[PDB]
């Protein structure tokens, strides 16, 4: 419930967590290179083809 | 008649001339982002400023 924040993570058992987004990989990548261009490898969250792609 | 001790004449034989050039392609799109008919571009973070 806004503006509060809150953050799920991982315990003892056999799970999964899956978080979705208004926004897309692609979308978001052109943004965040121009704020900060200094890192060279590219590791993402979304798991789903075209975020891959 | 003549009005220098010394006269020196200098000419300069290095002009520069245009010459075209076999490398910017073009992408004939349809928009109404910008104004101008043609806009040149480095990378794709230019584009998306557009």
């Amino acid at each position: 419930v806004s503006p509060n924040v809150v953050s799920v993570g991982k315990g003892a058992g056999v799970y999964k967590i899956v978080n979705e987004s208004s926004e897309t990989v692609a979308t978001v990548l052109p943004s965040v290179i121009a704020e900060n261009h200094n890192w060279y490898f590219l590791a993402t969250e979304a798991r789903s083809d075209a975020d891959i792609v | 008649y003549q009005d220098k001790v010394v006269d020196v004449e200098v000419s300069l034989g290095t002009q520069p001339i245009d010459t075209v050039g076999f490398e910017t392609p073009m992408f004939l799109a349809m928009h109404g982002n910008f104004p101008e008919r043609i806009r040149f571009y480095v990378s794709t973070a230019g584009m998306v400023a557009d």
